[PDB]
């Protein structure tokens, strides 16, 4: 058994992180006073749920895991909130004021100034490890603490742990549900300096899981908190593999071979099946052909993009539920005589397939329906580079006329970083087109 | 905790923050007495922002009172509120300023100003994390004008990370008490270009015309003016006094509406300006018709670099949406394309005493060039001629610093104009 | 159509079915760069106090 | 009041539909880099789908289908009859083609020869007609041997297809001609064909025994009016509308146009639409899609129909622009903005 540590970085990651806790608890029959009946090894045990969870002599099951943020209003609502007793106070770091929105400001001014402590906090979890795996980054990109902090922490761990895998899931900027005009430039900036240090990184674009709340949900205006357990249920998905028994994606080292062929094309998609809304009088479950046919669906991408028109260089297949290889193979072979699924002459075209027979976990009086079945596909397509390209453009247009940029100068950051971060933006989005076209 | 002190000096300044402190106290169920006796948590969750807690659970506003000459500062004290605020937190002389920039900056204002720095020292080392400074005043006079913008100077120095926010009031040809006012206004601009984030512009030509046109007000006073100051400043600090996510602090607003640094100057607006009920798709056709601003630039004469938006009430947040995207791409004409999704809008659900909803505007608009553009016209059609320049050159200036504001703000007119094509 | 490597578990399985075959800057760096940019900041302060001053 | 922009200053087609727009009163042309539009006429090279459908409350419509390439490049279309079932290798209505690299660059050489081989053998008729997409660059051979070494003096990829050597001759002239429909698919990929066509007809006698001459050979509207000495004689601008070549049709083979050629053109519209519809398809995305296209089709004296190929940006003839313009905003553009007959197209049916 190997550890993972789950790292969350501002609002976004903070109240991410909150709804995944929450997710694997339920999950896990985990109360939340931190008590696990099921286990009967109390006060330890190599068991792969703790992974994820430490123990406690008094049978506390722990989450492995930190919270940073540069102001304390978002962590205080867990110090404070359902959970308040699973983490203990050391886990919880909060600052007095924010970075403004401003990647300078959390990577330089305050980041250089509690950088060694968030180091230490986490250095805490780690001597807890018997075989610390890596960790688990919660992010968002247009935050100036989740860009700008974040990028920074990516480079101390690289540093601290030369040898640990680490996964990023990043939440990509909507202007929807967005109030900050400088977020293409600090979801660049971040990007850049970030790339070289995440194995793996899930983005999923708000903009995407706006839409999935308001299409298949019904709810009119979605809120973070219907955001945020949605989001939940897809990294549950991801991480599935690593706190229950199986033999697909059983370490962080797993995702990189099977989903990242090239090391700086690491930004799989990923394609969740089915949502359906709890308030529904009640749905016809929807069988495995149906799902996974889904999967190929645009309206149910992490990210607004076409992969009729890309390459795939790998596939994967997470199932949870009621679900058996034979039907699986089944739909696969009707999907292929009627998708457009192009894959790299250098890559073989096939689909690593994971199913875990527990149906997914729904939070009670949460917006979701209790289904018998679902998948989640984790497939890395030339395709997500829409997303780069139409980030990259927003940062043209300002950045042309130096919009906002006196505010990353006025914290220290020198305007050479951000053509330095768009030129590695370029030949990132030209490493996709040589790739897939 | 993040905490703002408020400044208000002079005249306009006091009379105006005199009236803000009267209408968010009623908004946060604060009484004469500072004694809370609300109904709902939204009240207190950010009181903090503005108020200071003392013993007995008494909420005492953060604010500091300064004025030259004490006759504003007492009617402020026999007021209606005038209990609530700290007695030590006013500061004021006895010669005025006689509506001289030169007496509030160099002379008289400056033998007053250290003791206002102390009493801003005492509110910000009681602070857990201060913001930043708000300050209201006109720019047309002599304290709030000339003192106030020393004190911008100042506090600058002394608190040079923090936030520096103004409420300033542009005078009018059609609501003047001087003729020097385009000097005092001039001088204050170039400190304010200089040592302020954020800066609304309140003219008091647009607060005459919306009183006469709009609100049908025979013979408008100061009083009627400083009314629509009140709902403006209590609508633009809706978001700092309430919980949200959009420009929910000082220097994350700045960042969100300031793309150049001394393009800080911001056109507000309200809606509505009676018993009947205002949909969102009024609301929204109101706040941005030109009728509703408070600087007296019409909006269509330039281009909108940013745009804050706030809706306060129980509304359809989702027809608020739709009613904002509707304006954008009904009038993208107006928006400059190369600074994407530069309206942003906020919803709070606290509505204003007597409104079941209404909206706020804030925009960074270069259509108040046209606003620096009649006070500089005012100004050399007197400076030409060296008119009324002995009240300045007896309090020691020179020709030259007169010559040299004149250039500043011509130069800020040309900084709109180009970012305008 | 081939399934491979399948694996069984009581609380899963998993498996492989292929279509078709084929056809860092050191501490002491980091610490540099965040030492320039504070610099950088405090040169700008400096420069704003001594606009001040004058 | 919906807001349009052009990005595609050279196209006749829709800059009579910006004018038409404009007309309503009820459309508002943006700069082209404005990214809050309802309608964009996009460029032909590179067009950024990628940035559509990500506006908030702005239900975003292009006149292209992404990857409708496929069928309109000249390599692209061979590789797609030979490679799609639903088309098949052995499909009737497009000449036996071949996909040929330069030699200077899978390729169809070998493939091609064999075939060749094979005619020559057989005393047939093995006249073959070399072309590409980068032309204004045609060449027509009996010998294999010029048709592969014309293609290696350039640098991009060509086709050679079968010669038509026994074409339907107008008469009076013994001339040439080809077929061009207009067929506009709309967001719900519905297939319209404009219901007038134009010939366009060579103004020379067709010659069998001397393809150096390509006068009379290919009939190109630009080739007829540059290189044709007896151009706009039978018909103005070598253009003959449907019911001049119905009425041919009647009195000299006593049988229809809808009969005997326009029953394969729209089976063949069907097949090669239908065909991509999967790939192409608008539906279920973020934004919608239409595209206008140009069948350029071919009769041998049989009256057998041809494919000859597919032009994703058609020009049209000079005196049907104001009526398929039109067709283009009622059915294209006012069926998803529509505005405060007898239909001028044929609904072409089919499954979705
Ligand atoms: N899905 C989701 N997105 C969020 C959430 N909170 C914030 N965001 C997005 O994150 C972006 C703003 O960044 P934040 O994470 O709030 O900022 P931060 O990391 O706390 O950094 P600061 O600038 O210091 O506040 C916007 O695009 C928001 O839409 C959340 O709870 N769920
Ligand atoms: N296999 C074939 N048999 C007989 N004629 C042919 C032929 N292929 C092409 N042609 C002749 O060539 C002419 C058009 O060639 P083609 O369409 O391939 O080039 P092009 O695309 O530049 C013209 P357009 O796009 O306007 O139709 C037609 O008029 C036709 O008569
Ligand atoms: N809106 C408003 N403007 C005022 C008020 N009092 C004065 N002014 C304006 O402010 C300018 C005079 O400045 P004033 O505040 O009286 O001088 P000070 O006391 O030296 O700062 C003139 O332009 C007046 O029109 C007021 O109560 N409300
Ligand atoms: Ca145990
Ligand atoms: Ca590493
Ligand atoms: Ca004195
Ligand atoms: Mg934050
Ligand atoms: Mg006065
Ligand atoms: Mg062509």
């Amino acid at each position: 058994m190997r550890e993972c540590i789950s790292i969350h970085v501002g609002q976004a990651g903070v109240q991410i992180g909150n709804a995944c806790w929450e997710l694997y608890c339920l999950e896990h029959g985990i109360q939340p006073d931190g008590q696990m009946p099921s286990d009967k090894t109390i006060g330890g045990g190599d068991d792969s749920f703790n992974t994820f969870f430490s123990e406690t002599g008094a049978g506390k099951h722990v989450p492995r895991a930190v919270f940073v943020d540069l102001e304390p209003t978002v962590i205080d609502e867990v110090r404070t909130g359902t959970y308040r007793q699973l983490f203990h106070p050391e886990q919880l770091i909060t600052g007095k004021e924010d970075a403004a929105n401003n990647y300078a400001r959390g990577h330089y001014t305050i980041g250089k100034e509690i950088i060694d402590l968030v180091l230490d906090r986490i250095r805490k979890l780690a001597d807890q490890c018997t075989g610390l795996q890596g960790f688990l980054v919660f992010h968002s990109f247009g935050g100036g603490t989740g860009s700008g902090f974040t990028s920074l922490l990516m480079e101390r761990l690289s540093v601290d742990y030369g040898k640990k895998s680490k996964l990023e899931f990043s939440i990509y900027p909507a202007p929807q549900v967005s109030t900050a005009v400088v977020e293409p430039y600090n979801s660049i900036l971040t990007t850049h300096t970030t790339l070289e240090h995440s194995d793996c990184a899930f983005m999923v674009d708000n903009e995407a899981i706006y839409d999935i709340c308001r299409r298949n949900l019904d709810i009119e205006r979605p809120t973070y908190t219907n955001l945020n357990r949605l989001i939940s249920q897809i990294v549950s998905s991801i991480t599935a593999s690593l706190r229950f028994d199986g033999a697909l994606n059983v370490d962080l080292t797993e995702f990189q071979t099977n989903l990242v062929p090239y090391p700086r094309i690491h930004f799989p998609l990923a394609t969740y099946a089915p949502v359906i809304s709890a308030e529904k009088a009640y749905h016809e479950q929807l069988s495995v052909a149906e799902i996974t046919n889904a999967c190929f669906e645009p309206a149910n991408q992490m990210v607004k993009c076409d992969p009729r028109h890309g390459k795939y260089m790998a596939c994967c297949l997470l199932y949870r539920g009621d679900v058996v290889p034979k039907d699986v193979n089944a739909a696969i072979a009707t999907i292929k005589t009627k998708r457009s699924i192009q894959f790299v002459d250098w890559c073989p075209t096939g689909f690593k397939v994971g199913i875990n027979y527990q149906p997914p976990t729904v939070v009670p009086g949460g917006d979701l329906a209790k289904v018998q079945r679902a998948v989640c596909m984790l497939s890395n397509t030339t395709a997500i580079a829409e997303a780069w390209a139409r980030l990259d453009h927003k940062f043209d247009l300002m950045y042309a006329k130096r919009a906002f940029v006196h505010w990353y100068v006025g914290e220290g950051m020198e305007e050479g970083e951000f053509s330095e971060a768009r030129e590695d933006m370029a030949a990132l989005e030209k490493d996709y087109e040589e790739v897939g076209v | 905790m993040r905490e703002i002190v408020h400044i208000q000096a002079g005249q306009c300044g006091n009379q105006i923050g005199a009236k803000f402190w009267e209408v968010i106290s009623d908004e946060h169920g604060i009484d004469p007495t500072g004694s809370y006796h609300g109904d709902s948590d939204l009240q207190l969750e950010r009181i903090n922002v503005y108020y200071n807690e003392a013993t007995g659970n008494k909420y005492v506003p953060r604010a500091i009172l300064v004025d030259l000459e004490p006759g504003t500062m007492d009617s402020v004290r026999s007021g209606p509120f005038g209990q609530i605020f700290r007695p030590d937190n006013f500061v004021f002389g006895q010669s005025g300023a006689g509506n001289n920039w030169a007496k509030g900056h160099y002379t008289e204002g400056a033998e007053l100003v250290d003791s206002v720095l102390d009493v801003v020292r005492k509110e910000s080392e009681s602070c857990d994390c201060l913001q930043g400074f708000q300050l209201t005043h006109s720019l047309g006079g002599g304290t709030g004008s000339g003192m106030g913008t020393l004190l911008i100077s100042k506090i600058r120095e002394e608190y040079p990370d923090r936030i520096m926010n103004t409420f300033s009031v542009m005078p009018s040809p059609k609501v003047s008490d001087t003729v020097v006012e385009p000097y005092n206004a001039t001088l204050s601009v170039h400190q304010l270009v200089e040592n302020t984030d954020e800066t609304y512009c309140i003219d008091n030509e647009a607060l005459y015309d919306i009183c006469f046109r709009t609100l049908k007000l025979t013979t408008p006073t100061y009083g009627d003016l400083n009314h629509l100051v009140s709902a403006t400043m209590s609508g633009v600090t809706t978001c700092l006094r309430f919980p949200g996510q959009l420009n929910a602090d000082l220097r994350k607003l700045a960042v969100n509406m300031v793309p150049f640094p001394r393009l800080h100057f911001f056109m507000p607006g309200f809606a509505p300006l009676q018993y009947r009920a205002l949909t969102v798709p009024e609301l929204t056709q109101q706040m941005f018709d030109s009728k509703n601003m408070m600087a007296a630039c019409d909006p269509r004469h330039g281009r909108y670099l940013t745009v804050a938006a706030i809706f306060r009430g129980r509304m359809s947040m989702k027809e608020v949406d739709e009613q904002m995207l509707n304006v954008q791409n009904k009038n993208s004409s107006y928006f400059v394309e190369w600074i994407p999704n530069n309206v942003k809008t906020a919803v709070c659900d606290i509505p204003p005493r007597g409104l079941k909803m209404s909206a706020t505007f804030i925009g960074n608009s270069t259509a108040i060039q046209e606003l620096f553009k009649r006070i500089s016209e005012q100004f050399t059609a007197m400076f030409r001629r060296k008119a009324f320049l002995h009240w300045y050159t007896g309090e020691g200036m020179d020709e030259m610093e007169f010559t040299e504001a004149e250039s500043n703000m011509n130069d800020l007119v040309s900084e709109y104009q180009q970012y305008q094509d | 159509m081939e399934v491979i490597e399948l694996n069984k578990c009581t609380s899963g399985q998993s498996f492989e079915v292929i279509l078709k075959p084929p056809s860092d800057p050191s501490l002491e760096e980091i610490q540099k760069k965040l030492e320039a940019a504070e610099e950088r900041r405090k040169y700008q302060e400096a420069e704003l106090l001594k606009h001040l001053a004058e | 009041m919906y807001t349009f922009v052009v990005r595609d200053e050279n196209s006749s087609v829709y800059a009579e539909v910006s004018r038409l727009l404009l007309a309503t009163g009820q459309w508002k042309r943006l700069r082209k880099d404005n990214p809050r539009f309802n309608l964009m006429l996009g460029e032909r090279n590179r067009l950024p789908f990628g940035r559509l459908g990500h506006e908030p409350g702005l239900v975003q419509l292009v006149n292209y289908y992404r990857g409708a390439d496929k069928l309109c490049r000249k390599a692209s279309l061979v590789k797609l009859i030979k490679t799609s079932p639903e088309l098949s290798e052995s499909c009737t209505w497009f000449p036996e083609s071949y996909v040929i690299y330069p030699t200077n660059l899978t390729d169809e050489r070998e493939v091609f020869l064999a075939a060749y081989n094979r005619r020559r053998e057989g005393r047939e008729g093995n006249v073959w007609i070399a072309k590409s997409s980068a032309g204004a660059g045609i060449l027509i051979s009996s010998e294999a041997s010029e048709l592969l070494d014309f293609i290696d003096e350039q640098g991009q990829v060509h086709v050679i297809q079968k010669y038509l050597e026994k074409p339907l001759l107008l008469e009076p002239g013994h001339r040439k001609f080809d077929i061009r429909s207009w067929v506009l698919v709309d967001h719900l990929y519905n297939i319209y064909l404009y219901r007038e066509g134009v010939l366009r007809t060579s103004s020379e006698p067709y010659n069998s025994a001397n393809f150096q001459d390509k006068t009379c050979h290919l009939t190109n509207h630009c080739i007829q009016k540059e290189y044709s000495k007896n151009y706009g004689r039978y018909e103005e601008g070598n253009e003959m509308f449907f019911e001049e070549f119905n009425q041919y049709l009647m009195d000299a083979l006593n049988t229809t146009l809808e009969n005997s050629i326009l029953l394969q053109i729209k089976h063949i519209i069907r097949s090669c639409l239908m065909c991509i519809e999967p790939a192409i398809s608008t539906k279920h995305l973020h934004y919608q899609s239409f595209q206008l296209f140009g069948f350029d089709f071919m009769v041998d004296e049989e009256l057998k129909v041809w494919l000859i190929e597919v032009n994703g940006a058609p020009a049209c003839a000079q005196k049907l622009y104001a009526e398929l313009c039109q067709g283009i905003v009622d059915v294209a553009i006012s069926s998803v903005f529509p505005l405060a007959p007898t239909s001028i197209f044929i609904k072409l049916h089919h499954h979705h």
